[PDB]
């Protein structure tokens, strides 16, 4: 709790950089353009209005906090990320081949690097014919 | 090796057995025939005549049945370790803590104990026997995944919820006018037309189409209404199964049209990719920074697969229209604007 | 406080009584399965064997029925006072005024004179009460609002009127033509096909496909004839109720696509947006003249929220894309143009 | 002004009577119902018991008959002046030359024979009478213009040929099977089904669902194969009418959204501009070159208008489709190469 | 000119016989007849006092269709050398290869046999006789051409196969509940309802409108489930024959649209010039690289032919719009990088 | 009556501003002008066909009579205005919220002032939480 | 008939002005030029496949003799010239009013002068409260 | 076999022009600009998608082996070619027609030069009144 809450300020305080306590376009534009990931106003105002509920355009205090409180390891995150990965599934066997996988990361979807391809590839079993299950990740993604 | 194979023959078997498609079908096939035979086997057990025949053979297909089954059950527990969602000892346990799987194994357990309850062959056993002979459909009632058979009958009931009431409500006045008046027109010469209830029954038998010929119009003006109201309340008693065939071919059609398309390839493949730059996430405050965005962007992309999770429709098709008219329009807005100041 | 929670209530009451919505339709469905088992109870008192009993219920049943209704009667003249148009007691006046309201209280008064003259228990008032223990349908017949039901199957009907005559047409010709010859092929052998009105009352139950059975060709001539016209007009007989099926799932699609849509959003923001403007309306000259044109813009808006009255069809998409097309084509038009004027 | 009313009062009467609209039809609907009754009232004159009163009442519905008939024939004769493709003399010739002109006046005269011929009431004319009773269903025949009704059969079943082949097809193989084995399963234990044809019979009662009783497998192992092979075949049989039904319900719907748009208003508007063209048509050759000119263009509105006498379809949205983006490709492409040589 | 009309006449015969068009159907359906007339026939040779004349005519009119057979099958092979795949006597052998010309022949045969047996009339021979009078049934079977109506059927009932499962299988609880309830309630007062068998057959018969009157709930108890019950399982049972009807006439529809299009005339105009460019084909190296290069191309036209087998739906005129709006999106968004290059 | 016709002449004599006796589409354009309410050729041509019937877009004198004796308190205007407001009504309870009505006015159709916002929260009973019913306005506004 | 081919003839000798015996695009679009008709190349080409039938581009003397030996008083112009009539028939009553025909015919379709709006008012009969019936003028116009 | 896979070698020796081994998208289209073909980026980048079945967009010379080993009288091509000759077949009665085909031909699809339309004209039987069968030429082609 405490470290959390004290983990929480010491990240909004070079998220905000000010006493200001809300976050513009331009606001975290800065933090993305330091890190080099090319930010884009469409995509950030789609971010923004990820987050409101008013359409004020705004980030409130409260809602982040309410928002950030919870995390990810939720009931239904396992299964809305096994229907996503049953979306890539060849006649649902219930396993991601290393072809499929390497063609549908890299060209499908945001482009992935070469180099977390072979991470990726290295990080599961290289046993089993090149077939790695997904069912596993998912579990161990869910919970962390 | 061998863990390759043993996994890869626990797959198969559990696509077989919890999620059959194509020739798999065929094994469930067989196993429906046999709890079919059963059934009619049980009923040819009430009939005094073919009791003993048929007892004898309900003996030896109970006795066959409960082999195959208890197979059947002792491989569907060892294949639900293919899956890690059940794998180990508790993930067994688990899968036994199904609905189906608890009532299958009591299915199972029912058997049994029939099969040692006629080894006895007490009278209360006897009783027993013959009221559990049913419980057998419920392993057929198992094969619908989660109801899809109700599901699928009450949504399109539901869709066309008014016109059904409409045909039956229609219906219903006029075999209640109609028997009304025939009865009116045969009180005095027949017989079987002596109360409104006699009446209200030849009315219900022939808007109905059913027809048994117990009660019938004698009379030469009972049988020109009998005509005309089984014409009209004929028309109207066959309403709601031609309503609900419509129904059921026009929305295999959409369904047909919506899957030949695909929508939430591209939201999966968004998934999956801020999934996994989360994981290869983990100045360091400035990586935590990182792993806290890469999870903000992970839970837009769960939200976005939760909004497409509804299935393509017209309004989709039109809002796709009305997006590229008026990327078009803008552009060529933008283009003149500049080709004017061009000019100007 | 008080006036608050006040006409929270009274709206919740409204909206459960006149204008039902989800679970306010398990209320409706309780008191319709009340009202009928009345009419069955009925039904069962005709019955010389059951008529004790069944009497009895029926009395029991009508008291419980008296009490439950008054209730609800009294509890929608009270909602009734939700929306202002009926508040006050004139309001409550106009509400009574209404058709079903009114047939509802003389429904009430002849069920309490049922009651009466039970409890006076005369022959004329046994005879009376025999004579409208059939006026409780009433209620049942109240349910469709402003006689949807009836509306519906109207609007289906005349939709596929050309089709329901030719159907019935053709049938009717095959009627004739069968019976004919099949009295022809059975007078001297079947003493049930003496006169042609028999073998058209028994053409009418072979197409029909009630198939009483008190008539039936013997010869086998007249089997085989049967036989073919039986195909045959049998499939002529059931067309009508194929088509009107058809015909309301059809309708069932095409009001969900329409439904999915939204027309009116935008004159009705602009009937409440005029209406503003002119009730704020009100030198004094100018004014009165803003007045008078804010009251203009009103009627304009009005009369485009009748002309939108109407719903979405095919050719509302057809002139939007017509529309388009047309704009595109004319800017490109303005485009080339100016690029020719800078050429040249 | 006697003129005009005259010519008013005609074409109201030639609407009413050769193109009803509305309200006229309640006039053809009554006429209906005349018919009807004289057919009816012919049914029960054929009952011996029956037989006096309906023959009174069929000889005084004959002369109303008479009567209403020949005032609807002169009028009819009178009115057919209000176009003047049969005005005049000649032009009332035209009109009595038409088919169902002399159908109605050779029925109108049969009529008046068997009038005449009941006032004889000879043995010869009373079998002639008896015979010649039916002639009156010919004008119920007259009311579909053209045999619109048979023309609309023909059209939907020629449409669904294949399936209806491949029903009829299937439920007659069905048929022999389920005969045969009910024949062989019920052969030596039920007497009415002796032969092979006793059982045809019987199969073809049940598949079509009539079911008279008159033959009914007593056998236990003939009534599960009648079970089985009854929901197969009577599934089977019922598919026709559902095929036409659906198919019929299709075209309704897809003429109306046809008859919703407008094809052909420019092509008249061309060739009655054209033809007006060439009437006021008529050097002096340059003026006959005129001449000539309009009537080409007269002959090219003519075969516009025959080839845009097809109704609205699929295909011609899409050629719609595919003119509005040729159109707009190729003036983008020119409008690019304008700006390419303007960079150039 | 021999050869000529040679050729023109087989082609002519070759059509009316293996491929029907219009005016041949005459010929089938002429045909048709006479094998229905034939099995007709034998229906009343099993009748004992029909079975004289019965077979007399059927004897005469098995000479008349073996002469017409043996005809139609010699000019068959005849005909067969239109099309030189079947030119030659080779050709005509692989002809007579055909499975439904072997089906043919040996059905030749077997009539032949029939009626040197029937020459001989031996008892066995008569035996012999009454089995194989069915074989003629086998020509009307080749009659679609390789099963097209079992395909057909199959198609629409996989297309539909889980709504008619969910009708089947809620039919059939239904059927079990209804009759288990009827039994309850009929057990004592009817006996008919004697056993649950009894009750099985009365709500099968019930259920499916067939209504013979053998069994009947006789206490109005019985008579109030069953009017319930009936209405229910009567609207479960009808459900196929309309959802199949539905489907069919949809997929109708889906034809018509699809064959107004036409999609493989580019392919196969583009095999066409392919294959020409690589015949005319045949420093030489060089030619024999062209030539290389022409089947290239005529592989690449083929695998094209090949993936436009498929017809027409919602996805090529969904990528067709597709298509046409990024061809649009991308050349305005060169002609505004080109504009503003101009204006930068 | 002689008031009505005397304030419909004087109305008039500023309308035409002379002999013409008709108003065309500059002559109303001025007006709009006058007053700042920005007058654009396609509305005017709208509000032109809105008035003629026989599309010779010319406002006859007899026309502008029969179509102004006529008072906007008709029967259907009460049910017009009752549908209007039902469309942007949410489950049918017949009130129109604050917030909701606040946002559909603002944004949605032709935009209001936040002043004439305020001036209708505080028209109404700015009790019952902030719920107000739509059913009086339509009473008080059919018959004014 | 001699008077009929000497016609033609004189008819065709300005028409095609030489010795080619075929008429071009600009061979009849000098002709409508000289007449003010104010040709273009795409009626023109419509006009040429309206003649043609094998898409060669050329009007056959042949054609041309065949396609006007033949009279346009044939059975089915009747048919057609009433249907395209009834186009235009407001509730199947078999006359064209002078209001609605006087709009159509200028509006609708090609321009009609109107002057012979009102030549063809004069033409009919002015009784009859203003309504003329168009079968007459089908019975007319068929045989000429 | 042997001489067989010498014209292979010896096509390919000016096909691929050194020791690369594979042919790019400038390789070919300098044989077809040779031979005056005008070759394109589109149609050549569609048939190196319709030899390779990786995407990565380089034939593979294992796949050329394979693809071009196999001959093109197969079974399937008699049917194709049928089908693909039925497509423009009238009342399908087996022939094409001499100026049907001639339109066609030069028409639709690519155009051809009518010297070859001469010559496939005089390479048929020029008697039956024009008309030729073409289920031999299927034949014919099919066998080469």
């Amino acid at each position: 709790t405490e470290e959390q809450i004290a983990e929480f300020k010491e990240a909004f305080s070079l998220f905000d950089k000010d006493g200001d306590g809300t976050i513009t376009t331009k606001e975290l534009g800065t933090v993305m353009r330091s890190l080099g990931q090319n930010p884009t106003e469409a995509e950030l105002q789609d971010m923004i209005n990820e987050v409101d509920a008013d359409g004020n355009g705004t980030i409130d205090f409260p809602e982040f906090l309410t928002m950030m409180a919870r995390k990810m390891k939720d009931t239904d995150s396992e299964e809305e990320i096994r229907e996503a990965f049953r979306v890539f599934d060849k006649d649902g066997n219930g396993y991601i081949s290393a072809a499929e996988l390497r063609h549908v990361m890299t060209n499908l979807g945001e482009k992935l690097t070469d180099e977390e391809v072979d991470e990726m590839i290295r990080e599961a079993d290289i046993d089993g014919d090149g077939q790695v299950n997904y069912e596993e990740f998912v579990q161990m993604m869910t919970a962390k | 090796r061998r863990n390759v194979k043993y996994r890869r023959v626990q797959n198969y078997l559990y696509n077989v057995l919890e999620r059959p498609r194509g020739w798999a079908f065929i094994y469930h096939a067989f196993v429906f025939l046999l709890v079919f035979g059963c059934l009619i086997l049980s009923v040819f057990s009430t009939i005094p005549e073919h009791t003993k025949l048929a007892s004898s053979c309900l003996l030896i297909l109970e006795f066959v049945m409960i082999v195959v089954f208890g197979l059947e059950f002792i491989i569907r527990i060892w294949s639900a370790g293919c899956c890690c969602r059940y794998r180990g000892w508790q993930g067994r346990l688990r899968f036994a803590r199904k609905p189906f799987c608890v009532i299958d194994t009591i299915v199972l357990i029912a058997s049994i104990a029939v099969v040692s309850a006629k080894t006895q062959g007490n009278i209360f056993a006897t009783s027993a026997l013959r009221s559990l002979r049913f419980l057998q459909i419920l392993r057929m009632v198992r094969m619908d995944r989660r109801g899809g058979t109700w599901k699928l009958l009450g949504s399109v009931v539901y869709a066309h919820s008014k016109e059904l009431i409409t045909a039956w409500y229609i219906g219903f006045l006029v075999l209640i006018f109609s028997s009304f008046l025939v009865y009116l027109v045969e009180k005095d010469a027949n017989k079987e037309f002596s109360t409104y209830a006699d009446a209200l029954w030849w009315g219900t038998i022939t808007l109905t189409t059913i027809g048994y010929g117990d009660k019938t119009p004698l009379t030469w003006l009972g049988r020109l209404l009998s005509a005309g109201f089984a014409l009209l309340g004929i028309s109207f008693f066959a309403l709601p199964a031609g309503i609900l065939g419509s129904g059921f071919a026009l929305k295999v059609q959409e369904q047909h049209r919506q899957k030949h398309f695909e929508k939430r390839r591209n939201p999966a493949a968004n998934l999956i990719q801020c999934v996994w730059r989360s994981y290869a996430a983990d100045t360091p405050p400035l990586k935590t920074v990182i792993r806290a965005i890469r999870i903000m962007k992970f839970h837009v992309a769960k939200r976005k697969f939760k909004e497409t999770l509804r299935p393509y429709d017209v309004k989709d098709v039109i809002e796709q229209y009305s997006a590229g008219h008026l990327d078009m329009l803008c552009r060529i807005k933008s283009l003149q604007t500049r080709v004017d100041q061009i000019l100007g």
